[PDB]
RNA sequence: UAGACGGUGAGAGCCCGGUACGCGAAAACCCGGCACCUGCCUAGUAUCAAUUCCCGAGUAGCAGCGGGCCCGUGGAAUCCGCUGUGAAUCCGCCGGGACCACCCGGUAAGCCUAAAUACUCCUCGAUGACCGAUAGCGGAUUAGUACCGUGAGGGAAUGGUGAAAAGUACCCCGGGAGGGGAGUGAAAGAGUACCUGAAACCGUGUGCCUACAAUCCGUCAGAGCCUCCUGGGUGGUGAUGGCGUGCCUUUUGAAGAAUGAGCCUGCGAGUCAGGGACAUGUCGCAAGGUUAACCCGUGUGGGGUAGCCGCAGCGAAAGCGAGUCUGAAUAGGGCGACCCACACGCGCAUACGCGCGUGUGAAUAGUGGCGUGUUCUGGACCCGAA
RNA sequence: AUGCCGUGGUGUAAAGCGUGGCAGUGAGACGGCGGGGGAUAAGCUCCGUACGUCGAAAGGGAAACAGCCCAGAUCGCCGGC
RNA sequence: CGCGGCACAUCCACCUUGUGGUGGGUGUGGGUAGGGGAGCGUCCCUCAUUCAGCGAAGCCACCGGGUGACCGGUGGUGGA
């Protein structure tokens, strides 16, 4: 039988830590540190570059802003719908969140990337134009 | 999978089917090592401490003047080089419990449980003492009966009173409730043995 | 504590569907009347981080 | 968990004291004293086990020149002799039998002496 | 129903205190009930109609100067303070981030309000992969004592005979101290200087060497003595020959006459926290993964979908979307998609294949856990100013 | 003349390149060769040099003697060149 | 160069032909800062097992052992 004692990590799941300053034979005396300056004792800022004016201050902000009032849309495309629901059928936004192709409780809107061979009746929000053209011509509807 | 349950002081009467996809479950090491080391991590309590260098009491002057006494300077009387100082980089209070995934935890108790099961370590009965006074020695001869070996698990319902004082008291015998099970105490037994009713509230809650 | 992110950076960086890190690029906010247009088009647009500036980007990204 | 050093710590400080007995004032009695001296130690015997091969050849060639010249050939020209007469005894045993067989020693000079070219000066 | 724990002359469930468990309170306090008592109601209701009045002031608003909110005065909304000015009572007034209109929401300038939250000088009961006398509280010990300072303040050090004092009667040397013999004790190789009793350090005895030699103190070569075992081998010593410039730090470079170290013992420096960040190792599940708080459990177990990451990108954005942005462009460029190995299944190429679907990767592709390196914020490897 | 760029052959294990993790270093010294500054002084100073050594390299030689010459110590040998 | 021991990298052939072992080649193994890899010793916990008042720990001496940190045996002291 498989006791306590039986018990063991996977190989290479539980590698040494590193003590550090422990004498010559390991990282020793300056514990890999080498140093008489500032990193000898002290961190340097990712921030500092020794006094030019940095990466983060050399280049202009990106330009423009972000709209307060953009509406996300959660993305399916018709070729995963296709791939869940291979009989076609009717198709409604809490059916696909089940099925696990979009995030619950978000305005979900379709795509038209892949093919479309189910005859599929798909209730979302605001389809994409080649969405509705491969949903209606396999012989299915799109409708908000 | 079939498991015969026996009664005490008497005769098997009848048995119990042991599902495979829960207690046939390949063992994992890795896994219940993974699982078993959170564990014991989750028990330890962890109430740790030493006093750095600012805990420490007094220690607020300089205890002298930098330059001229030809000593080395010293900031402190409670610097970690004085004898009394503070503790640099010593125990504080932790809490060591990890955070494994829920499905690990499960994996982790269904190959332990069918490591015991598939080299039949794993018994039904259906009470630990016959009637309502809890006797210990007579859930002691009987577990003796149904094992002759030091480390068992016993697993009963929380609504049987005399078994579990009648086992409490005897070494190597470990009690969990059912819903208690756990990798590290079902991996301790070396037997483990279910009411009746306990083994059927597992396999229900686990379907 | 949980890591902040740096502000500047995140204003000046970001990141495409790939993870590649753009920007764009200096010398386009004025004196521009002697700039050709040749000039201010090659500055025109976002480029890809330079390739050791990426790390410090990423972590001040991060 | 707070550990002692001691138990541990001790077992260098027995070993480099039991290895510098015998070294005289604080070099056999103080650890830190003993351990420099160790260093030097085991430096001085890795050197001389190295050197000690160039010492040892050293005193074969003064003893073998000092057996040939008693037998009136150079070193120089005994090592050509033996050379030319295919004699690979080397210079431990031919120093060893200078002093334990002098007369093989003779002979094997000899022999030396034989496998000279006759003009030992002229080229060849 | 007791195998908790501790003590007892050494590891005790059965020797003791106890433990599981079961009982237990004059009185006091707390808690609850019944009374007694106190307070409220026994006169309003419905409808009509909207002619009249009511709604909390030096307040709101406004202006100035400030404060506070993510907002560092900005177009400054909401909130608070002071100064000035200063309303209106619902067909009013306030808010909805300048402002206006509409619309929506609410009724400031009176007060009170349990619970969920915070904390532990203190009391019980437990616990510890906490410390164990330089540690742990400064404080196991006269401990905030001694001592230092005028004072505020600062602030120690000091535990262990033995199972039991059975703590050495008596005798002898000695003024005593101390010791010797006796005696007690398993042990005095436990003698109130006391468990164990290391090192530095100090003797005494003893084997070898050493008073003509210039020595980083060793090392290699090496005679001779001494010792202990069977000429030989150990162990000690080392006449004599060669070689040989301490250790650390820091330096172009130090044996350096640069730094630090009298010696020994003890202590004294990359640690921990976080669903942090990056990268990796490993494990689980996998187009999914995982919960947070919290809830329920004697636990480490079971629930818990809020959320987070992955799931489509492009664009300043509206937006469009396997595309999208720029652009007049069916121009060019930028960013993005063409996702993997093995296999079958199809709409079929003679059997060998484009695409699309099951599957199997239980590293796929992510996600979560755990380990490691680095990093962030914290004292952040430790010590040190003026 | 060298050096440099490309190219085709030949040769050469621990070349090169990309992309990540973790660095340290950013006080150099002397010697050779080419130069500047200096007084064609300096154990001077400043450059160049698919130059070397030291740095961070012990061993052998140079009396001693980081930087010169020989030669790069895995360990052992009372073997040899 | 010779003879013997070790190690690292890589290559070739057998064995569950990569978790990799074995044999044999070939090359390599000075090193500061520094990187990577693999270990020794101390303490505590868990599981298993095994010693211990017929004497544990600690300490001391001696004899042995390992490529290193170090380890073992025997005896003395000691008392958990
Ligand atoms: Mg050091
Ligand atoms: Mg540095
Ligand atoms: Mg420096
Ligand atoms: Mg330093
Ligand atoms: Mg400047
Ligand atoms: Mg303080
Ligand atoms: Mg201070
Ligand atoms: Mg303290
Ligand atoms: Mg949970
Ligand atoms: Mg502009
Ligand atoms: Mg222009
Ligand atoms: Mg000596
Ligand atoms: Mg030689
Ligand atoms: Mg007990
Ligand atoms: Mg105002
Ligand atoms: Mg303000
Ligand atoms: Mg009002
Ligand atoms: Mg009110
Ligand atoms: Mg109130
Ligand atoms: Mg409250
Ligand atoms: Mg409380
Ligand atoms: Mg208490
Ligand atoms: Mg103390
Ligand atoms: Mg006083
Ligand atoms: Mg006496
Ligand atoms: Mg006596
Ligand atoms: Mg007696
Ligand atoms: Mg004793
Ligand atoms: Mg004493
Ligand atoms: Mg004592
Ligand atoms: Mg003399
Ligand atoms: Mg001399
Ligand atoms: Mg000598
Ligand atoms: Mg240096
Ligand atoms: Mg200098
Ligand atoms: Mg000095
Ligand atoms: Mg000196
Ligand atoms: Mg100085
Ligand atoms: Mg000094
Ligand atoms: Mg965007
Ligand atoms: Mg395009
Ligand atoms: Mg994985
Ligand atoms: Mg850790
Ligand atoms: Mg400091
Ligand atoms: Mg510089
Ligand atoms: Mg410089
Ligand atoms: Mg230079
Ligand atoms: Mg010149
Ligand atoms: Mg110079
Ligand atoms: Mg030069
Ligand atoms: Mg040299
Ligand atoms: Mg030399
Ligand atoms: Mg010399
Ligand atoms: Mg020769
Ligand atoms: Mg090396
Ligand atoms: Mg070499
Ligand atoms: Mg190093
Ligand atoms: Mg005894
Ligand atoms: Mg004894
Ligand atoms: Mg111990
Ligand atoms: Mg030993
Ligand atoms: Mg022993
Ligand atoms: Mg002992």
């Amino acid at each position: 039988t498989l006791k306590l004692h039986d018990l063991r990590p996977a190989r290479g799941s539980k590698t040494a830590r590193t003590r550090v300053g422990r004498g010559d034979g390991s990282k020793g005396k300056t514990a890999g540190r080498g140093t008489k300056g500032t990193r000898a004792r002290k961190q340097v800022p990712v921030t500092f570059e020794g006094g030019q004016m940095p990466i983060h201050m050399r280049l202009p902000k990106l330009k423009g802003f972000r709209n307060r009032f953009r509406t996300e849309y959660e993305i399916v495309n018709v070729g995963d719908i296709n791939r869940l629901f291979p009989q076609g059928g009717a198709v409604g936004v809490d059916d696909l969140v089940a099925k696990g192709a979009v995030r619950k409780n978000a305005l979900v809107k379709v795509l038209g990337d892949g093919k479309l061979t189910a005859k599929v009746d798909v209730s979302a929000h605001k389809f994409s134009g080649s969405a509705r053209a491969k949903i209606t011509a396999a012989g299915g509807s799109a409708t908000e | 999978l079939k498991i015969d349950v026996k009664t005490p002081a008497g005769k098997v009467d009848g048995a119990i089917e042991l599902p495979a996809e829960l207690f046939d479950v390949p063992a994992n090491i890795a896994l219940m090592h993974q699982v078993v080391t959170a564990q014991r991590a989750a028990a330890r309590q962890g109430t740790h401490s030493t006093k750095t260098r600012g805990e420490v009491s007094g220690g607020g002057r300089k205890p002298y003047r930098q330059k001229g006494t030809g000593r080395a300077r010293q900031g402190s009387t409670r610097a970690p080089q004085f004898t009394g100082g503070g503790v640099v980089h010593g125990p504080k209070p932790r809490d060591y419990s990890q955070r494994t995934p829920k499905k690990m935890i499960a994996a982790a108790l269904r190959g332990a449980l069918s490591d015991r099961a598939r080299n039949g370590r794993i018994h039904a009965i259906t009470e630990l003492v016959e009637g309502q006074n809890p006797s210990t020695k007579s859930a002691r001869a009987f577990l003796a009966s149904l094992t002759e070996r030091k480390q068992v698990l016993v697993v009963i319902g929380r609504s049987d009173e005399a078994g579990a004082k009648s086992v409490r008291n005897l070494p190597g015998v470990h009690i969990l409730a059912p819903d208690q099970l756990n990798t590290y105490d079902v991996l301790r037994a070396d037997d483990v043995v279910f009411s009746v009713e306990a083994l059927n509230a597992y396999i229900a809650a686990n379907t | 504590p949980k890591a902040k992110t740096h502000s500047g950076a995140s204003k000046r960086f970001r990141r495409t569907g790939t993870g590649k890190i753009v920007r764009q690029k200096a010398n386009r906010r004025h004196l521009l009347e002697h700039k050709p247009s040749t000039r201010t088009r090659r500055l025109d647009g976002r480029t890809v981080v330079a390739a050791n500036d990426t790390k410090r980007v990423t972590s001040l990204l991060n | 968990a707070r550990v002692k050093r001691a138990v541990n710590a001790h077992k260098k400080r027995r070993s480099i004291l039991k290895a510098s007995r015998g070294y005289r004032g604080q070099r056999s009695r103080l650890y830190r004293k003993a351990k420099e001296q160790q260093l030097h130690s085991l430096n001085y015997a890795y050197r001389d086990r190295r050197a000690r091969k160039g010492e040892f050849r050293k005193l074969w060639i003064a003893r073998i020149n000092a057996a040939a010249r008693l037998n009136d050939i150079t070193y120089n020209r005994l090592i050509q002799g033996l050379k030319a007469a295919g004699v690979e005894v080397d210079r431990k045993n031919l120093a060893d039998i200078a002093i334990s067989d002098p007369a093989a020693f003779t002979a094997l000079v000899d022999v030396a002496r034989a496998a000279l070219p006759e003009d030992v000066n002229a080229p060849s």
